[PDB]
């Protein structure tokens, strides 16, 4: 079953929770958070970042995520890809032009969600496998 | 101070990085260092970005018949639609050219041997398309002069 | 409390000559030990930021202190499995040795080709080429 406008809403009402400024934007640490933050069926409960690695997520410099990319994304896990929703990307997109006037959050993709967790959950292995292998040298001694 | 872009390289997934030449040609170089792979992205709409060449102040556009080229002046053909491709790589289509038909975008984009290719060539899925950005610094910059 | 034993152990085994007082030399040894391979700079690094005295040198209190940043868990999930989950693009539990190898040499603190040849003789154990991380993960957290 599709979409509600009251999830739209709550979106919306989280997102705000997140992004009190409206700067329109939202850090890479804090969208696991966000993710889980959701009502059903826009809610990705956690463990999710393997989720969320999977969706196309731009980051902008330095490591920040645009609202509407976090709501294409999260509404095509959803339906998915189809033809209403391309027309539901359109709609999207207009009222998102509609509810904000400027061009303050309008800043190029410099990377990937993927890119960047790929790195960060590298250096979490690595740094585990050195305590380890410093445990293993400690131990060593009797 | 009106537009806040990057400053950047784009390096090209077929293994180059993406050059724009004072003869105004584009294509690909191994060269690391090449000043002329420098370039300004600049936030001319939502998720949409205009690609000028700093050496050359020249604007990567399309027009068309699917033909890249570069202009002096900043038409709409210099706008491009950008968007990531699963969630690694990132492409560059335009604004207003299409299948029509079909949707599908034409894109930016360079063959094995670093040569640059016609828009409407480009598949999105295909490496070609793909770029991952290698920024210096970010900039502000003024907005354009939009012209015909 | 009781632990101090180990403690003997481990300041002796940094300690080569017994002085009480761990230097840069000593230091780089057992770093070389693990399979790293630092320099100069980063050594006064590992030195200076746990230095109270700014002797240069360690003694035990601050012996004390780095053992302890060093041997704390960051990521106190075990739940570093997903970390690997992150890697293993089909999700059946197992990552290409070669891919693995990659992956830990070009990303993030890359690890040497000592600290990685060691690390896939221990994660590969039956050879096949593919690589359990469960089990990598639990023999790592038996600790
Ligand atoms: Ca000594
Ligand atoms: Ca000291
Ligand atoms: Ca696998
Ligand atoms: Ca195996």
């Amino acid at each position: 079953e599709p979409l509600s406008e009251d999830d739209f809403e709550m979106f919306y009402e989280v997102w705000e929770k997140f992004d009190p400024d409206a700067t329109q934007f939202i850090e890479f640490a804090k969208l696991s958070d966000f993710a889980d933050a959701l009502d059903p069926p826009l809610l990705i409960a956690k463990p999710n970042k393997v989720q969320l690695i999977a969706m196309d997520l731009p980051m902008v410099s330095g490591d920040r995520i645009h609202c509407l990319d976090i709501l294409f994304a999260f509404t095509k896990r959803v339906l998915g890809e189809s033809g209403e929703m391309d027309a539901l990307r359109i709609q999207m997109e207009e009222r998102f032009m509609a509810s904000n006037p400027s061009k303050v959050s309008y800043e190029p993709i410099t990377t990937t969600l993927k890119r960047k967790q790929e790195e960060v959950s590298a250096i979490i292995i690595q740094r585990a496998y050195r305590r380890y292998l410093l445990k293993q040298k400690v131990k060593k001694v009797s | 101070p009106q537009l806040k872009g990057i400053v950047t390289k784009l390096y090209s997934r077929q293994g180059y990085h993406l050059q724009l030449q004072a003869d105004g040609t584009i294509d690909g170089t191994k060269d690391e260092d090449s000043t002329y792979t420098l370039f300004n992205l600049i936030p001319v709409g939502l998720r949409v970005v205009a690609i000028q060449g700093v050496q050359t102040k020249l604007y990567l556009a399309m027009n068309s018949e699917g033909y890249l080229y570069t202009s002096e002046l900043f038409t709409p053909e210099c706008k491009f639609k950008e968007s990531v491709f699963e969630n690694y790589y990132v492409t560059y289509s335009s604004m207003i050219y299409r299948q029509q038909q079909s949707g599908r975008g034409w894109y930016l984009g360079l063959n094995k041997e670093g040569e640059i290719m016609k828009g409407n060539h480009v598949k999105k899925n295909k490496p070609a398309a793909h770029f991952l950005p290698k920024p210096l610094k970010v900039a502000m910059y003024k907005e354009p002069s939009l012209h015909d | 409390e009781e632990q101090i034993a180990e403690f003997k152990e481990a300041f002796s085994l940094f300690d080569k000559d017994g002085d009480g007082t761990i230097t840069t030399k000593e230091l780089g040894t057992v770093m070389r030990s693990l399979g790293q391979n630092p320099t100069e700079a980063e050594l006064q690094d590992m030195i200076n930021e746990v230095d109270a005295d700014g002797n240069g040198t360690i003694d035990f209190p601050e012996f004390l202190t780095m053992m302890a940043r060093k041997m704390k868990d960051t990521d106190s999930e075990e739940e570093i499995r997903e970390a690997f989950r992150v890697f293993d693009k089909d999700g059946n539990g197992y990552i290409s040795a070669a891919e693995l190898r990659h992956v830990m040499t070009n990303l993030g603190e890359k690890l040497t080709d000592e600290e990685v040849d060691e690390m896939i003789r221990e994660a590969d154990i039956d050879g096949d080429g593919q690589v359990n991380y469960e089990e990598f993960v639990q023999m790592m957290t038996a600790k």
